[PDB]
């Protein structure tokens, strides 16, 4: 058969790549780390370096302190005991204050406290870790759509565990910390909400979650299949189009009547991907704020 | 009525502007629309041309303008086979060295791809310094055996790319000591062997040269290419079991 | 109307069946004797499903539906009126589909490019076929099979979903979501990356692929490349929808109680089934 360009037939190696400078600051790099050959059958081998600045560190502390806080809430359920602890480890959950406190960080620690204490130190790793998607683009003089589209995703967290328990009045609206626990609140959302197959926003979240693995699949199985003309230097075939590209859009416009462009597949490709948690955070902002039943909205709003 | 359905039907109109300005962007290339003798078509649709962006090249290497005047700049070997639109052109010479059909190739820059730094992006492995095979069957002394079961040849290199460490071609010598570039995308190693399919032992000396022996062009890299892939169709007649 | 650089690719060759016959182009569509199947397969489809309406007595596209044979009938024939239309129309969903990937492999062929688009697509007729065809006969009965109907193709997955409880326990199932919600990740990873390189800041010059590798290096200590995220992207988006057709192929078949109760062998281990304490003891 022809080879199919999935896994390379012969891996080469040079130099270590301690990669373009820019205006980086490269007394906050690392040193490069091993080669793994097993990645390299699928991709580069090269492990490292990585930047590590203020905002990297911060990130990272808080997200230890995050994981650690449950970790222990764990132990103390398991009762300290180890084959407790693996046995029942699915079925742990750290749980929000209850109705009763509403909004108050009043609440004790076994009963509410370790729930706000882990969240915030959530918050803090994760709109971190955003500044610094933003400020590594900033340092190499490149676009910020990385840090625009990752907004998209903050967007849902912050509605889940932040915005709509405020507007609701109470913490106890939030999600769990556990493995089982968070899929039971899930199924217990659509129910009390009146069945979220009649929200046209998540009929709306999930034709995009669908439509990215359409266009994925499309998409990836297009640039291998004319990889043999080099398709995948999508760069330079922007700059100076060659028979890869040309071959690419026509395979497409015989088989359903259009096509894109090299640079124009990748703005279909970071708006399908990006609509799945903008549309998705409108549908549970609503939710119980606006609308306590979605069955009967979708009665009386066609 | 209430503030939910005023959500979902600004989302709707929202969606429409977003789609619009998806298929512009889409028609920077290619466009206008043209009749098979290269006027003008009369009905181009009814999204309008983007008004022009330009990208700046680094490496001194000036601006590219999209949309902007389009044209083959080559000459193309082919005539009709019907009296209406819509049917096949047919070769008039021999497609495979007139460059039409699956062994068709662009007319793209007479230079190499530059790297960050400004240097040949790909290079034959003797003048890479440091690089080496770190696993695989190192092709380097295999013969080379066409579709129709026939030796063509030896290899003698692999191109790679610098910046990513990945091998691009094999370079290959014939019975007369002249050399060519294979596509790595094309070949088969196995443990005594390199086979290819696409192509007959008999086509080897076809393979469109390069001009410098220590670098390849884009322009170059597309007739190499082109020309490979086209044998698919164009030796099948020799290929066998 | 053809592209400004289209001419030269409009060869004769490549067919399949029928040799010249049908090797030719209705505006920017091939044809091909596949074209004329898909064409065929789908006309035939949609006069069967608008003869189901006039049964039913609605033309709204909201209440339209055509439903499978009840369980009664098994693995036989239906009347008309009553699931024999379904059956017809799934037969030729199956032939459009089927002719529609074919004709991708003719296409593919006069362009001299690889297979793996056709390929791709196969993985989602399988999806399809899986819950029409395949667990439907291993259950015994077209019953079993969705209908053909906007808003009642909903009702049926979630009356099929908490017919095992709450859904979410099945483990095939957990590990298809993986996939959806990870490439959906990488797909917005990979448009925004090409799209920072080739649109940088305001007045400087374009990037190039070793400004992309800095770029995740520096943020997560690993770059997979160019060639590597194209990879990726095909094989997370195929998983997804393998593990999805597995996760209903083994549901109302090896496995036909409470999907949470499935869990009880990982507790029940003899080490520690009977140690107290914990969630379970
Ligand atoms: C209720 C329902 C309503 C839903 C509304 C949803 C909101 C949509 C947000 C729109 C964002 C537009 C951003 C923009 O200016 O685009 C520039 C962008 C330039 O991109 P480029 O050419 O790559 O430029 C790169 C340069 O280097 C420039 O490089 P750069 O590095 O500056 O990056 C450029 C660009 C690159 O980004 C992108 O292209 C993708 C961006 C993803 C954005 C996701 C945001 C998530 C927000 C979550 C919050 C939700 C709140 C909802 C309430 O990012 C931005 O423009 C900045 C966005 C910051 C927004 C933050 C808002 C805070 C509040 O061009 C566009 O993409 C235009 C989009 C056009 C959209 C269609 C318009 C429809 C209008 C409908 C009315 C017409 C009716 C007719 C019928
Ligand atoms: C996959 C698991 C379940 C299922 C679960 C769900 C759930 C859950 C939801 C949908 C939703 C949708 N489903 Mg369903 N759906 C199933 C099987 C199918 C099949 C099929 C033949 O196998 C089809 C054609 C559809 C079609 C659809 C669309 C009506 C709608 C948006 C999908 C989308 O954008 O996808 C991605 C594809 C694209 C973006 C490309 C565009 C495709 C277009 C929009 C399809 C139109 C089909 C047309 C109306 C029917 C043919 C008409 C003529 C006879 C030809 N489903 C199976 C049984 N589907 C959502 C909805 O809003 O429902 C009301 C929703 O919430
Ligand atoms: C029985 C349950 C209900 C139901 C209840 C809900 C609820 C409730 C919700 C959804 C939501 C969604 N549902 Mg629903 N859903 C049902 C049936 C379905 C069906 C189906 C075939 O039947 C499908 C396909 C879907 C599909 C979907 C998605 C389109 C959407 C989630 C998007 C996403 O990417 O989130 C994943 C992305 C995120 C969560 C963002 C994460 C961002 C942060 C920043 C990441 C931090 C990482 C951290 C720091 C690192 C830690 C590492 C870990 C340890 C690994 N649902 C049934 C009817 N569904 C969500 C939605 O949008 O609804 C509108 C939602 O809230
Ligand atoms: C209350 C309901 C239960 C539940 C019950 C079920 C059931 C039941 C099923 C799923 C299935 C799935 N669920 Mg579940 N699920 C629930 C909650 C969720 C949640 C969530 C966030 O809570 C998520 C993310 C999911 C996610 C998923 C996916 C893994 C999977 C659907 C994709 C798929 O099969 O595609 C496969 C893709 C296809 C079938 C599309 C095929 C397209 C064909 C080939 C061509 C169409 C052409 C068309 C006609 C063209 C028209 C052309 C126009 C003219 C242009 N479920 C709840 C707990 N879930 C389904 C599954 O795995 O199915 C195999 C399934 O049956
Ligand atoms: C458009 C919507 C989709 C999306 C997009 C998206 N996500 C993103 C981005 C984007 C565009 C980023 O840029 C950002 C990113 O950086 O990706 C690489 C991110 C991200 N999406 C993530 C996850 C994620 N995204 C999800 C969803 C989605 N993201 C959507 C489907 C989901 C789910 C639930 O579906 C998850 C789980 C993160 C990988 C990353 C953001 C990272 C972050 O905020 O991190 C906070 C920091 C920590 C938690 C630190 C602790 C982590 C480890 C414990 C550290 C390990 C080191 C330790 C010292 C071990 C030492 C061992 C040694 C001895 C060897
Ligand atoms: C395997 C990964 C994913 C994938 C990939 C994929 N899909 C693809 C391809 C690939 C690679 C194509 O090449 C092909 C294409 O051409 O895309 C533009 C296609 C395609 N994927 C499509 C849709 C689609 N894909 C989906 C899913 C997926 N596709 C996966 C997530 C989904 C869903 C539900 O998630 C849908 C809706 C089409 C746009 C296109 C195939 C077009 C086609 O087959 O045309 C021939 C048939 C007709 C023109 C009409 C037939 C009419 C029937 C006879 C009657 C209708 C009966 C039907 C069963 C009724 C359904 C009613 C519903 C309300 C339930
Ligand atoms: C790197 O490069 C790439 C390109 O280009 C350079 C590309 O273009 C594409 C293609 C991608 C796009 C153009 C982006 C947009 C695509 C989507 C969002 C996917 C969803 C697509 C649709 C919903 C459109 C579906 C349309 C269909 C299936 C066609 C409908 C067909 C008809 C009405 C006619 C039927 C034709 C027949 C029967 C054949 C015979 C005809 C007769 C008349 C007989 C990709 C992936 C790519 O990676
Ligand atoms: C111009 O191009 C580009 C490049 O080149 C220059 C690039 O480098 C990059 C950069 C890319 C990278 C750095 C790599 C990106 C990597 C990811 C996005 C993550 C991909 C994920 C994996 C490699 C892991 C594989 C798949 C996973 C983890 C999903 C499956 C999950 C499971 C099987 C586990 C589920 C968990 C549980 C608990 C289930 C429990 C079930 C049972 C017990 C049973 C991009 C974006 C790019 O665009
Ligand atoms: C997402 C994949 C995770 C890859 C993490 C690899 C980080 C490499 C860090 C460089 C090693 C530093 N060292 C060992 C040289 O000191
Ligand atoms: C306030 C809710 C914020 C969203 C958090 C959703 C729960 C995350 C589920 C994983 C639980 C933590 N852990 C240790 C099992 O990974
Ligand atoms: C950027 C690509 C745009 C693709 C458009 C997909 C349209 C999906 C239509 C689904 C209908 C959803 N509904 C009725 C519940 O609201
Ligand atoms: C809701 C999905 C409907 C998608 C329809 C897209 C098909 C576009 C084909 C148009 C090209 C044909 N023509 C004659 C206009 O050139
Ligand atoms: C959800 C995506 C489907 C809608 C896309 C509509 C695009 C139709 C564009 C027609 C292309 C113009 N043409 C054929 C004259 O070049
Ligand atoms: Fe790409």
């Amino acid at each position: 058969a022809e080879y199919q360009n999935i896994f390379s037939q012969v891996q080469v190696r040079g130099p270590a790549d301690l990669g373009m400078t820019e205006d980086v600051n490269l007394a906050n790099r690392s040193g490069v780390g091993p080669f793994s050959t097993l990645l390299g059958w699928f991709g580069n081998a090269q492990l490292g370096p990585i930047y590590l600045g203020s905002l990297g560190v911060l990130s990272l502390f808080s997200g230890l302190m995050w994981f650690f806080t449950i970790g222990i809430w764990f132990w103390y359920q398991a009762g300290w005991n180890p084959a407790v602890f693996l046995r029942d480890l699915f079925f742990f959950s750290l749980e929000p204050p209850a109705p009763e406190y509403g909004l108050s960080f009043a609440a004790p620690l076994k009963e509410g406290g370790l729930w706000l204490i882990a969240s915030f130190f959530m918050f803090v790793a994760v709109w971190s870790w955003w500044g610094r998607t933003y400020l590594r683009a900033q340092a190499l003089g490149m676009g910020k759509h990385t840090a625009w589209a990752f907004l998209s995703a903050i967007w849902l967290w912050m509605v889940l565990g932040f915005i709509r328990p405020i507007l609701m009045g109470s913490w106890s609206e939030a999600v769990p910390y556990g493995i089982f626990s968070h899929l039971d609140w899930t199924n217990n959302f659509s129910l009390v909400h009146g069945n979220l197959f009649y929200n046209p926003f998540h009929g709306l979240s999930i034709a995009f979650l669908y439509g990215s693995a359409l266009l994925f699949a499309m998409h990836g199985a297009t640039i291998l299949a004319v990889s043999r003309f080099g398709g995948e230097r999508e760069l330079e075939q922007i700059a100076d189009r060659g028979t890869a590209a040309e071959r690419a859009a026509l395979f497409w416009r015989w088989t359903m009547g259009f096509n894109a462009t090299m640079e124009g597949i990748h703005r279909w490709a970071i708006w399908m991907a990006v609509l799945v948690t903008l549309t998705g955070g409108i549908g549970i902002l609503l939710s119980g704020t606006v609308v306590d039943n979605w069955y009967v909205w979708g009665q009386n709003h066609g | 009525f209430d503030l939910a359905s005023l959500a979902i039907y600004s989302f709707w109109i929202f969606l429409a502007g977003l789609i619009y300005y998806l298929q512009t962007e889409n028609m920077r290339e290619g466009y206008p629309l043209e009749n098979e003798d290269g006027t003008p078509a009369a009905n181009q649709g009814p999204f309008p041309l983007p008004k022009p962006k330009t990208f700046i090249l680094p490496h001194g290497r000036g601006t590219l303008t999209v949309p902007g005047p389009e044209s083959e700049d080559r000459p193309i070997a082919l005539a009709r086979t019907a009296v209406s639109e819509g049917f096949p052109h047919a070769p008039t010479g021999d497609p495979m060295k007139d460059g039409v059909g699956p062994a068709s190739w662009v007319a793209r820059r007479d230079l190499p791809e530059l790297d960050g730094h400004g240097h040949n992006k790909i290079k034959p492995m003797k003048a890479a310094a440091g690089f080496h095979v770190s696993a695989g069957k190192n092709p380097i002394g295999l013969p080379v055996r066409g579709c129709d079961l026939e030796i063509a040849g030896k290899v003698v290199d692999i191109w790679v790319d610098i910046p990513e460490q990945m091998a691009r071609f094999l370079e290959v010598e014939l019975k007369d000591g002249s050399t060519r570039l294979l596509p790595m995308q094309m070949v088969k190693v196995q443990s005594n062997r390199v086979h290819v399919n696409a192509l007959s032992s008999d086509l080897f000396a076809g393979i469109p040269t390069i001009k410098s022996p220590t670098e390849v062009t884009l322009l170059e890299e597309d007739k190499i290419c082109g020309y490979v892939a086209g044998g698919l169709m164009y030796a099948a007649p020799k290929r066998k079991s | 109307a053809l592209l400004s650089f289209e001419r030269k690719y409009r060869v004769p060759g490549g067919t399949l069946v029928g040799g010249n016959l049908f090797d030719f182009w209705v505006g920017p569509f091939y044809v091909g004797f596949f074209g004329v199947a898909t064409f065929f397969f789908a006309a035939l489809g949609i006069i069967l499903i608008a003869w189901s309406a006039v049964l039913q007595g609605t033309w709204n596209p909201q209440l339209i539906s055509v439903y499978p044979p009840a369980l009664e009938y098994g693995l036989g024939g239906a009347p008309l009126a009553k699931g024999g239309l379904w059956q017809i129309i799934t037969i030729c969903a199956t032939g459009a589909f089927v002719s529609w990937a074919l004709r991708e492999v003719e296409i593919c062929r006069k362009l001299g490019i690889g297979y793996h688009i056709p390929f791709a697509f196969a993985f989602a007729i399988l999806a399809y076929l899986t819950l029409v065809l395949f667990r439907p006969v291993m259950m015994g009965a077209w019953g079993y099979a969705f209908p053909y109907g906007i808003w009642t193709h909903l009702d049926w997955v979630s009356n099929t979903g908490y017919t095992y409880g709450n859904f979410h326990y099945n483990p095939a199932h957990m590990i298809a979501i993986s996939f959806f919600f990870t490439n959906a990740l990488a797909l917005a990873l990979h448009g925004a990356l090409v799209l920072s390189a080739a649109n940088p800041e305001k007045g400087k010059e374009m990037r190039t692929p070793d400004h992309e590798d800095t770029f995740f290096r520096d943020l997560v200590g690993y770059s997979i490349g160019t060639l590597g995220i194209h990879r990726l992207g095909l094989l997370l988006s195929l998983s997804a929808v393998f593990f999805s057709a597995l996760c209903m192929i083994i549901t109302g078949t090896i496995w036909f109680d409470q999907w949470v109760d499935w869990w009880q062998w990982w507790v029940k281990l003899p080490w520690w089934a009977n140690i107290p304490g914990g969630i379970n003891g």
